[PDB]
């Protein structure tokens, strides 16, 4: 071979799209859960005050 | 009867009451309710308020206490006598109540439950109570004076 292969040489645009969707979706879902927990904590605080 | 003692080894650990159609008891009260109709009920753990609750059986629906959120300053009644409420604080004279009295309800001049006692703080001649009450909008809240000991 006249060239040098790299770790990401074989990752296609569609493969990157799916990787981004899986990582972003799972991260966004986690953030949604954390945000909802913090918001409800504030709602309860306002319930007492 | 609308209040039922909770006993673990034959000693009274706390009391349960039926308010608004639900059975209430504190989380820290161990033992079984003397009424088998209530003791057999699976209770949800509302750790937010240190209360266990469940649905009143149809056979016990008549033994339900009315509650209200309208709690103006004044004196209220409970199993140990009068209770004074002022400045958003529930207070009883020192020595009135103690360990085992958690879960008792506080009633107004019309017999409506306004609070459930969880514990209290001895403040000199008077003891402040930790109670579960409804705010001016009727939302359940937990009032806990600093250092309150669960009863």
């Amino acid at each position: 071979a006249q060239h040098t292969e790299s770790f990401t040489s074989a990752i296609s645009a569609t493969a990157w799209s799916w990787i981004k969707v899986l990582v972003g979706g799972t991260s966004a879902f986690i953030v949604l859960g954390l945000i909802a927990t913090a918001v409800v904590a504030l709602v309860l605080f306002f319930h007492r005050h | 009867d609308k209040t039922f003692p909770i006993m673990l080894n034959g000693q009274v650990n706390g009391y349960a009451c039926v308010v608004g159609g639900r059975v209430f008891k504190p989380l820290h009260v161990e033992g079984r309710i003397d009424n088998e109709q209530l003791a057999a009920i699976k209770l949800k753990k509302a750790s937010i308020y240190d209360l266990e609750y469940g649905d009143v059986p149809q056979c016990m629906k008549s033994d339900t206490l009315q509650y209200t959120s309208d709690k103006p300053p004044g004196f209220y009644n409970w199993h140990h006598g009068a209770v004074q409420y002022e400045n958003n604080r529930f207070t009883v004279p020192r020595g009135v109540g103690g360990k085992g009295d958690s879960g008792r309800p506080i009633l107004d001049n019309k017999g409506r439950v306004v609070a459930i006692v969880l514990g209290g703080v001895n403040e000199g001649s008077r003891t402040a109570l930790s109670v579960v009450t409804w705010n001016q909008k009727g939302v359940t809240v937990k009032d806990t004076p600093e250092g309150s000991e669960p009863w």
